[PDB]
This record gives structure tokens, sequence and C-alpha cells, in this order.
RNA sequence: UCCUUUUGUGCGGCCUCGA
């Protein structure tokens, strides 16, 4: 009983550790036309449970890992207000996303990435480097580190003024910019995920 | 390493509703909160926000005829088997049938080989918990009558014995609380039961 | 991450008998754990004669790094991978590299590197038993199942049997 | 083998349902689906079932 | 807000002459500003300050 | 605990590296843990700056 | 350590059960509220004597509310430890930090402060095992330790125990 | 004072605080007064002078905490209000597809009985989320049909046959709350499927 | 949950050292003292009981009443299932085997004579009750072992512990 | 797709009502 004991733990050891590899193996977005493991410039949206009162906070980050401008934003996502916002923030001089990242709490997430995906196709906002032209890609990230993240003493820290959503949408944008970077960050707190 | 990950629609919708496409399947039963009810088709919302249908053909018996509405109202929660998803869409249909939301009740597939599964211990165990399930609670009656007594039959007969004939003495029947045995000497050492049924009884106790 | 696997060993330096000992227990457990691996490596590779001899030797070696040279896995992996594969040209000059270990069985060779020192720790200890013992003519069958024994549970057998059958002895030294 | 704990406690919701009745299984196939062995330790443990 | 009415009360928050009033509903529209709570992680247009 | 060492001896140095075989001249790293860290960690190169 | 004492329970009837049988039935409530609990005061309750015949008395009516109230006085066989006490035990689990041994219903947690040196934890071992060159103490071994500290919980007690001194460790 | 002598033990004398040291002696419950291991209790083991080592009530390790932190308390009665992100009894996501409720609660843990019986000890930030399910989402339906809400008392059929007041509601999973199952302050999981309703 | 018969016992302001519970100093504090007092307020002495007496209690107490619920018409697992209560079930479960592992003294003649030999000796005249449990219970082999083992029985040097503890293993079935 | 709601001051002074 002892022999096979060890052995089945053997065996389910080295299941978890492939399964774990496979979790962490993944290089960062690479943007079209660029050099695989270039870091890209994100842009990530979310309004969080997607309830009537929630708004939509997005959180630009560039290739250095460098947060700009945060903004927030005071309408109906289902409206053309929204969509006019959301156009203009895009179209910004200052600002050239390389992807766009959503996520969320429930299947509401679903209204948002079909109506900031629509925009963009219907828009054809396209990848500003300020010749061939591509459209901006819409995702849905993971979100296993950002829910952890977003709680953290260190991230509170290290954003004092800003709330928790906020903090969700940088750790999504981390997350895409830097997945190992992202689960190392978690320290304790990675083996409590689902491996 | 190895390209960004994109997730597909299964990853996508166990992202959404935190429901595995194992355990949100064809076949399940769960139970739902109705939203609307018309006269064709009923609209519900699952635990986890899926918008459920179901039809006509689905909601009411075959024997039955009646209109929905007078069935089932908004607001009530039900019981239905899931006859197909759309993962990506995030719309399930449903029925509200006995045949489906009952007798489904063996959903694992597990390996009831004869040479692998003690079937024979399995059936004695399963039968012994029925037999269990059969089991009632029971008391005695109380009868408030100057000529009743909590007496058996023999008792009866006894205390009829010491007293003449004619005397008239009431006990409990043994077919049941909604029966009456009433015992009267016919002559000495010889003694009639008859068993008198109730009707209309407004309580076991009760005449 | 080697001086936290090794805090718990005892004495980690084997002499030279001990460490060809420790290497041909290794080899003996990744043959019995990888089975299927070598079946199939003989099978499909049947033209090659004696793949399993490399096998064992490459095993030896990825021991002698360990446990001589200090090099974690990664290292070995990356900049010792010549040592983890054997090459040879088939009849028609096809090049073929045949992969004998990975990654899993270097960190498995880490693990029953660790293993082994308990097992070694326990016959050293019944081998001292048996010197206190100091019987006037050796056992044939002490000897027999202990040249033999590689895991702990015959160790034990074979300390029950000292222990019941010389229980006066130990007693003496001392139920 | 079920102990009465085993024998009340062992319902179709629990994971320990899949070999509450298992037979016959040979030792040679248990390292191929170590969770099966490793939940009917666990079992074992709570003083559920018997494993003979 | 209070349990009674507030649909009889005009845009500038006073009821208008020959209204019909019962107990409770409101007749004076009367409101005093607060320091926001942290509501500014996101309410479009229902936070209450 | 080697890698705060490590990072606590670059910034005494001047928190530059500026080959890898500093890690040995400078006494940072011993002979074995060298050997095997040195092909892991790397300085990066521009040419811009390196003309000779 | 085994004790006898006179307990006593307050037992409340809701005026359904103005049966007959409400002796017998305050009787099998009292049974199944006093067999087998853990009050920290008195111990562990094994077993009350005379347990069908046990007088109940008159119950009270509690003004407003109908129920009555039950004095049952009866007599029981209680368990309790005592700090500094030896007693025997059977191991129960094997951990790293101590091992885990059983005293009838109480279980005592033993760390490797309060152990010899020598008992040098084997992990490898089939099972694990506190071992040193003389003794070798595992699950299921009889073992001889002292109560040093007693935790006391609401309805549970726990027990710490030591067998670095002389006459403990296995036997 | 304590001593030999008799006529000495029923002395008293006031002695300046500044000339006086405690002394604790193993086996005793002593309570932590300040450091990082503030509100700890335990029990005493090792007693090294200066330094006390203590085997904790909370997270139930050996801790090593100078002697000017210590009180004697022979009771915990930790209270764990204003503290973590969870009250008692709450249903938290422990990550993707794993939940579970609150049994107890510490200074900087939890013990969490996940659905399928399982209990885990777990820090508050390693906690996914707080699952704060709607009203009409923690409704269920027992074995008849008959709808069960929070706080309808139903007992099983099936199995022990156990009895208990609805406290939690996961999809066909009962949080159930009793007063005879001491071992988890009653707080015992069964499927909907198996209780009737009273 | 049980309250015990002594009461009273109120606020004060003198503070004692025999308040503490310690078997080596013997103070059991005041529910486990030397005086006690029955339902009719009579004097009473504490009742220890040896393995041997509990043990066999026990098994006439629970045969006493899985007699009588059966209408009147040995194995240790049915006796404990004819208790109810899963938890008090596996209590009752533990102590059985507890008792049964280590019963120094399974047959009652034994146990009698044992109780008899510590009862009407003259030097267990003054013997503390828990001395004379925790003696035949632990079965001690040696006078230095049971002083070692028991504290109190250091200075109580005018008992002939030597015989007893071997009259003890003499009754003690091999 | 939309619907969705909750509570009250304190302290004095004066004038009255029924005995």
């Amino acid at each position: 009983k002892e022999s096979i004991r060890r052995d089945c733990e053997r065996v389910l050891y080295f299941q978890v550790k492939n399964s774990f590899t496979k979790k962490i193996d993944q290089a960062p977005y690479q943007p079209p036309t660029y050099a695989k493991g270039t870091i890209p410039r994100v842009l990530t949206l979310s309004f969080g449970e997607g309830n009537r009162g929630d708004a939509v906070l997005g959180v630009f980050m560039d290739d250095s890992g460098d947060v700009k401008s945060q903004i927030k934003f005071d309408e109906d996502f289902q409206s053309r207000d929204f969509s006019d916002s959301l156009t203009r923030y895009i179209k910004s001089n200052n600002i050239n996303p390389d992807i766009i990242g959503i996520s969320g709490f429930n299947i509401h997430t679903k209204k948002l990435f079909d109506k900031v995906n629509e925009l963009v196709n219907e828009e054809r906002l396209t990848i500003e480097y300020d010749s061939d032209k591509h459209l901006i890609r819409v995702i849905y990230v993971n979100d296993e580190t950002a829910r952890l993240y977003q709680h953290s003493s260190k991230s509170s820290a290290e954003y004092p003024n800003r709330p928790q959503l906020a903090k969700y949408c940088i750790g999504l944008a981390k997350y895409i910019q830097s997945p190992l970077l992202e689960y190392l960050a978690l320290d304790e707190s990675m083996y409590s995920l689902h491996i | 390493r190895r390209d960004f990950h994109i997730l597909n629609e299964a990853e996508i919708f166990q992202l959404l509703t935190r429901e595995t496409v194992d355990s949100f399947r064809k076949g399940m039963v769960i139970p739902v909160y109705v939203r609307k009810v018309e006269s064709s088709y009923m609209s519900v919302s699952t635990q986890s926000l899926i918008a459920g249908n179901i039809q006509r053909q689905d909601i009411l018996e075959p024997n039955d005829r009646r209109d929905p509405r007078e069935v089932y109202s908004v607001g009530q929660t039900v019981r239905a088997c899931i006859l197909d998803v759309d993962y990506y869409n995030f719309k399930c249909q449903l029925s509200l049938l006995r045949q489906f939301t009952e007798n489904q009740v063996a959903g694992l597939n597990v390996n009831r080989n004869p040479k692998f599964w003690d079937i024979e211990s399995e059936n004695r165990d399963r039968q012994e918990e029925i037999d269990k399930q059969r089991e009632e609670s029971r008391e005695s009656r109380v009868i408030k009558h100057p000529f009743f007594h909590n007496m058996k039959s023999k008792e009866a007969e006894d205390y009829l014995a010491a007293r003449p004939v004619g005397d008239v003495v009431i006990r409990p029947s043994s077919k049941g609380s909604n029966h009456i045995t009433i015992s009267w000497k016919v002559a000495p050492q010889l003694y009639q039961h008859i068993d008198v049924l109730e009707e209309n009884k407004d309580d076991a106790n009760a005449i | 991450r080697f001086q936290a696997y090794r805090k718990s060993i005892k004495n980690y330096k084997l002499s030279d008998v001990d460490y060809s000992n420790e290497r041909d227990w290794i080899v003996e457990q990744l043959k019995l754990e990888k089975r299927d691996f070598l079946q199939h490596l003989t099978q499909a590779h049947s033209s090659v004669a004696h793949l399993e001899e490399k096998f064992e030797a490459s095993v030896k070696k990825i021991v002698d790094f360990i446990a001589i040279e200090s090099f974690e896995v990664p290292f070995i992996w990356n900049h010792r991978r010549d040592y983890a594969l054997h090459t040879y040209n088939d009849d028609s000059n096809n090049t073929i590299i045949v992969k004998l270990l990975n990654e899993d069985d270097l960190w498995r060779i880490v693990q029953l590197d660790l293993d082994y020192h308990s097992i070694h720790d326990k016959k050293a200890a019944l081998s001292s038993i048996y010197k206190q013992l100091d019987l006037d003519v050796v056992d044939p069958t002490y000897e027999e199942f202990f040249g033999s024994a590689r895991t702990l549970s015959e160790l034990q057998d074979i300390d029950d049997y000292l222990t019941f059958n010389y229980s006066s002895q130990v007693k003496n030294l001392t139920s | 083998e079920l102990t009465e704990r085993g024998k009340l406690q062992i319902e179709p919701e629990s994971p320990y349902f899949d070999f509450k009745y298992a037979k016959n299984r040979p030792i040679s196939a248990l390292t191929a689906t170590p969770d099966l062995y490793l939940r009917m330790i666990q079992a074992e443990n709570d003083g559920l079932v018997n494993i003979k | 807000l209070k349990h009674g009415t507030y649909e009889k009360l005009d845009e500038d928050g006073l009821i208008a002459p020959g209204v019909r009033v019962s107990g409770d509903d409101i007749i004076i529209g009367k409101t005093t500003p607060i320091p926001p709570d942290t509501e500014e992680l996101g309410q479009r247009t229902k936070y209450h300050t | 605990r080697k890698a705060a060492g490590l990072i606590q001896s670059i910034q005494r140095i001047g928190s530059n590296l500026v080959n890898r075989a500093h890690l040995i001249t400078e006494q940072l790293t011993s002979k074995t843990v060298f050997l095997n860290m040195a092909s892991f960690v790397y300085i990066v190169f521009d040419p811009d700056v390196e003309r000779n | 350590m085994f004790f006898l004492k006179d307990l006593s329970l307050i037992l409340t009837l809701h005026p359904s059960y103005f049966g007959p049988q409400m002796n017998q039935y305050l009787r099998e409530k009292l049974l199944t509220d006093v067999e087998g609990t853990c009050t920290g005061q008195f111990g562990y309750i094994v077993t009350v004597l005379d347990g069908m015949n046990i007088d109940v008395g008159k119950g009270r009516i509690i003004p407003g509310s109908g129920s009555a109230e039950f004095e049952v006085k009866y007599r029981a066989v209680v368990w309790k430890p005592f700090k500094g006490e030896v007693v025997d035990a059977i191991v129960s689990n094997v951990s790293p930090i101590g091992f885990f041994a059983d005293v009838g219903p109480l279980n005592v947690f033993v760390s490797t402060r309060l152990i010899p040196d020598n008992l040098v934890y084997n992990p490898s071992n089939s099972p694990p095992a506190y071992m040193s060159n003389d003794e070798l103490i595992t699950k299921g071994s009889k073992v001889r330790l002292k109560v040093v500290g007693t935790r006391t919980d609401v309805n549970e007690i726990y027990a710490i125990g030591s067998i670095k001194e002389d006459f403990l460790g296995a036997i | 004072l304590h001593s030999d002598d008799d006529t000495i033990n029923s002395e008293t004398v006031e002695i300046p605080t500044s000339d006086l040291r405690k002394i604790f002696n193993v086996g005793d419950h002593v309570r932590v007064i300040h450091g990082k291991h503030t509100d700890d209790t335990g029990l005493i083991v090792e007693v090294n002078g200066d330094k006390v080592e203590f085997i904790s009530n909370q997270t139930k390790r050996t801790v090593i905490v100078f002697s000017n932190y210590l009180i004697k308390s022979t009771d915990s009665t930790v209270s764990i209000n204003e503290s973590g992100r969870f009250e008692l009894h709450d249903l938290v996501q422990v990550n993707s597809d794993l939940v579970g409720i609150v049994i107890r609660a510490q200074k900087d843990s939890f013990d969490v009985l996940c659905s399928d019986g399982k209990l885990l000890s777990l820090p508050p930030v390693s906690i996914y989320s707080k699952l704060n399910l709607n009203p009409n989402q923690q409704i269920a339906i027992d074995s008849n049909g008959v709808e069960v809400k929070v706080g309808d008392t139903v007992r099983e059929f099936t199995g022990e046959r156990r009895q208990g007041t609805i406290l939690h509601v996961y999809r066909n999973f009962l949080f159930l709350r009793s007063r005879e199952i001491v071992e988890n302050q009653g707080v015992f999981v069964t499927s909907s499927n198996r209780v009737k309703t009273i | 949950v049980s309250t015990s018969t002594v009461g009273a016992r109120r606020r004060r302001a003198k503070q004692q050292v025999d308040d503490e519970e310690n078997a080596t100093l013997l103070r059991l504090g005041p529910e486990f003292a030397l005086k006690q007092y029955d339902h009719d307020g009579n004097e009473h002495d504490l009742i220890a009981l040896s393995l041997s007496e509990s043990r066999l209690l026990i098994r006439e107490a629970l045969k006493a009443r899985s007699r009588a619920r059966n209408g009147g018409v040995i194995d240790d697992d049915e006796l404990a299932k004819v208790t109810s209560g899963a938890v008090a079930n596996g209590v009752v479960k533990k102590t059985l085997d507890y008792l049964n592992t280590f019963a120094r003294f399974k047959d009652e003649e034994t146990c009698t004579a044992v109780d008899q030999l510590l009862h009407n000796s003259s030097d267990c005249s003054v013997l503390h009750p828990f001395e004379i449990a925790q003696l035949s219970s632990l079965g001690c082999e040696d006078v230095d072992e049971a002083i070692t083992l028991i504290p109190s029985l250091a200075a109580k040097k005018e008992v002939n512990l030597q015989r007893i503890l071997d009259e003890l293993n003499r009754l003690e079935d091999p």
C-alpha cells in the first residue's frame, strides 16, 4: 500500500508539474510586423460586475511598463456617447495601443467585448506606430492573477489614489505584458490557483 | 516561449460563468428562475445568469390541455433538464417534462462491469435503504367515552366476564385509527366483537 | 536549492564503492520506472544494438554530473545535452537523433540521488549492528539477502531476522 | 469494503462514490490513474472505507 | 429618501396650489450636499452626493 | 538568499555589471555557483556604446 | 483519569410532548444530550449509570411560554486529564512538527521541542516514524507520555504531552 | 513572596515595578501584548530566559516571542471583527472552480469548508473573491419539489438523516447550520436532492 | 452544560495558590475535591476509578441498557452501536478501544481483589484515591518508577509500595 | 430589458384640555 501510494504520488507530482509548466509557458503578445518577444502597448477595459451603476474604467500601458492616462467614462456603455468617447480616446495622438484586453466578473462582459469589437471593426481603428495597416485586436484576458493583484498590499502601496477596478485593469495589462512576472508577483498566493 | 494563448469557446465560457463545459452540458438537471410565461414559450434565468428557453412542447405534459399561463407564474422557480447548450452565445434550451427532469438520475458513467463492480452488494444495500425509507411513525388513540376502555380483545373479554350479560365495552380496533371495535357480552364466556367504520373524521382521536 | 535538498542529509560524501552502488541503484530505479519508454526504444529502434547500455551510460554520466560536479537540472539540460542523447547513421546515411532522457528524467535522477542516502544510512547501521553481533562464522542467509537488498523494507526484514535469531547477543549488548 | 460511516455517508455527490463497490482492480494499472488510488487512501483515512 | 411620494413636486422642488395631498406626502423638496464616498470607483450617473 | 546577496553586492560596486567575468574577479560569486549561473544571466550589448 | 460524579441537567419540554411517555422521552433526550459530550469543566462524559431508572421529578411550567422545565439528577462516569499526569497513549499520526496520539476520545499533540533529540523523525521509513538506535515509535505504537498542558475549548479539550523525561517514550 | 519558610509567605511587600521581571512557567496560557504576533495565545513550551517559545492556539505552531510581550491570559477570547475582507460564514470563491464557506476566522488566516467537505487553511489574500449572490439566485428546490429559501429548516431522508437550517445555497448544494454537529460548528454540506422541508 | 452539585462560590478578595489543577501537588480543584456531597446533602468521598473498575462499570451499564432496550432478552462494536449519537458512538468506540488495549484486569474477581487490597490495607488508609487509581492503572513495576511517575507518593514513605506492586503484578494476568 | 427604493433630534418656556 505504501509503495503504490509513493508511486501514485510521484505520477501525480509530475502531472501537476506539467500542468503548471503549461500554465506559465507563455510569451508576451507579439504585435504584427514586429519581432517576437517585443513588449506591446496595451489598453484594458472593464466595468466590473456589469450592473446598472457600474462605469467602465480604462488603463493604458506602454511598452516600457509605465501606466499612462487612466480614465473614467461617465455614460451608459450601450449608448452612442460611450462609443464616441472610446473612439476619441483611442484616436488620441498620445495613446497608441497594440491590443485591447477585456475581462470581467460575469456574462455582461460579453456585451462590452462585442461593443468594443464592433466599434473597432466599424470605425477601422488601426494600430498607430507613430504602408500596411492592421486593426487593433480585442481579446478576452485570463484574470487568474489580476483578482489577487487588486487586493495585494503591494498594489495598494504602488497606487494609493486608485480604486480596486483600476488595479484590476493594471493587473490585466501587466498579465498581457508579462505573464511569468505576474505569476511570480503572487508569491505564496500562486499555490492556491487552479493548477 | 510558446505564443500567447488565446481563449477558445470553452475557456471563454468557463472564464465568464465559472461553470466548466463538463458540469454544464446536455441531460443535466438544474433549478431555474422563471422570468417570462407565454402561450408558446417560456424564458428562465439559471443561477449563473445563463438565459434559458423552453417551448410549448416542453412546458406541459402530453395529457395536459390547460394554458401555460394558468400553470406557472413569474418569479416561481422550478426544476428543468438541459436539452442543448450554446457555449458561444450563453444560451440554453430546457424541458420541464417528467421524463427528463426526474428519470435521469445516474448522470455519471460509473464502470458497473460485473467483474469490476460488486453488483449484488450494491443491490442489497439499496434494497435495505428502501426498506428503511419505508419506516413510519405511529401512536395510540385516545377516545373520551364512558364505556370506552383502552384494552385488548382478551382484556375486554376478561373485563366483561365480571359484568352481567348486556353490558358494553368499547376498545380500539386493530384495523387502524379509522375503525372502532365494540365488544358486548352475548353470554357467559361468550363475547362478540363488532368492527365499526368511521367516516368524516375530524381527527384521528376524534369520533 | 541543492543545499536545501541536502540540509537533512547527515553525510553526503559517499565512498567510491558506495558511490558506484548508488549509480547502479539509480540506473536500476530508472529502468524500473521507465519500462514502457525502454520497450518503445527497443521496438522502434531495433536496428541499433545495445541502446539500453547507452541509456545506462547516460544515466551514470548524469548522476556523475549531479553528485560530483553539482550541476543543476537547467545547466545539464542546456549545456550538457549531448550526454543525454545518442546519434547514429542508418544504412541510407540518415542522421538519426534519439533522445534518451528529458528534463523530468533529470529531476527524477535528482530525486533518486536524494532518496538513496536514507537507504545508505540504513544499510550502514545494519552492517554496524552485524559487526557488533560478531558472529564466529558469517551467516549465508544474511549476506545473501544483504548483497541483493535494494529497499529499506528488505533492510528492515534483515534487521528483524537479526534481532530475532541473535536476540541473546542483542540483550547482552543492551523486551 | 465499507464501514458503517462509509455505508451511510457515501452518497452519489461524494467523490468517493466512483470506487464505493470496486473489486478485481489490478495493482499494475493503479499507476495509470493516481487520483483514484489517492482518493481511495484519503477515504480510508476518514474511516469510511478499507482497502484490502 | 423618505417613504412618501415625490411625484407631486415640480421642477423647482415645490408643490403647486390646487393639488391633493395626503399624509407623509412630500410638499417641499430640499437636499443638502455631502462629501462623496469612494463611489468614484465608477458610478456613471448613480453616485450619491 | 544568494540573489539578495548578489543584488546588494552589485549595488555596492555601482549597480552596473560590465562583464560576466566580474562575477568571479570581484569575488561576487563562488566558482560552482558562477559556473551554473553564467549563461542564464545576460548583459545587453549596445554596439553604438562599444566601438572597440 | 476516570471518576464518578453526581451531575444535573436542565431539560425543557415542549407542550406537544405532554403524554404518558413523557418520562421515557425525557430519559432518551437526556441520554442523547449527555452521552459522548465534552465539557471543559468536567472533561468527557462516557456513560450514565442506571440510565433507565433516573428520577426526573416534577417539571415547572415556565410562565409566558407553556413549556415545562425539568431538573434531572444522575450519576455518570467522567474522564478528565490533569496537568503533570503520566498516562499511556497510542500514536495516531506522525508529522515533522511532532506526533499526535489518542487517549480515548482525547487527542494529545506533542511537539518536537518536548521530544528527545535521539528520536530523530524518519520520513523515508514505511510508515514514517520517530526512531532512535534502540527505539522506534510509529503509528499504532504504544507510548507513555506525561500531560503538561491542557487547552479548554467550548465543547472540546486539547492536551499537550511530553516524553522528554524518564520512564517515557516507547513501551 | 514565596519561600520555604511559612512565616515569610504570609507577608506582603510593596516593590517598585522597575525591579520586577515576569515569571513564565511551562504550560500556561499566555496572550501576546504587542508585536507581529499580537493577540496570539497558546501554551508555553520552552523558557530560554529572555526568549520564550510557545505553541500557538490560532496557527497551532511554535512561535518565539520575547518575554516582555506576554501576559498570562487563561482564555483567548479573540474577536476577529475589523479584519480581512470576510465576515464569518461568508461564501467565498477560493479560485476559478473552487468555493467554500468560512468556518473559523483568524487575524491572518481563514478556515474554509469546501462544497465537497474538504477543509482548507488559507491566507486572506489567496482567496479569489467573495460571492455576493443575488437573493433570486439564493433559492433551491428540495426532493419533493417544494421551494426552500435561506432560513428554512429542512431535514434529510437519505444517509445519516441529519437536520439543519439553510445558511447558504450554491448550485445544488445546501450549506446547513445545525445544533448537534459540533465538529464544524454546525456547518455541513448536503445537496438539495437529499433533504425534505419541514 | 451539566451543572455540578456544588454551587455558590461568590466573589471575594483573597487569592489562593490551591486553585490551579495539578496532579503532582494533588490539587484537583473544588469540583474534584476529596469531600463531595450527594443529592441528599450527606458527606461523600471522591470516587476515583482505575481502568479495570471503569471498564467493568461501563461494560455492566452498557449491557444493562442494551438488555433493557431489547425487552429483557458481548461484542464491543454492537454494544457501542447500542448508544445514540454518531459523535457519542465515536467517543464510546475510542474509550472501548483504549480500555481494551490497556486492560490490566479483565476479570471481575481479580478487580475485586485488587480493590480490596488497595482499600483495606493499613498503609493505603492514608493514600489518596487518585494515587490508588494511578497505581492500579499505570501498572508500574518499581518503587523508583512509581515515585518518578507519581510525585505525590514521594512524600508518603510509610507505604509498603514494593510488595503492593509485586502483588499487583502477580494478580495481573501475563 | 426593463423596474427600484427607506426614517428622526434634544432641552426649556408658554398656553390650553379632562379630573
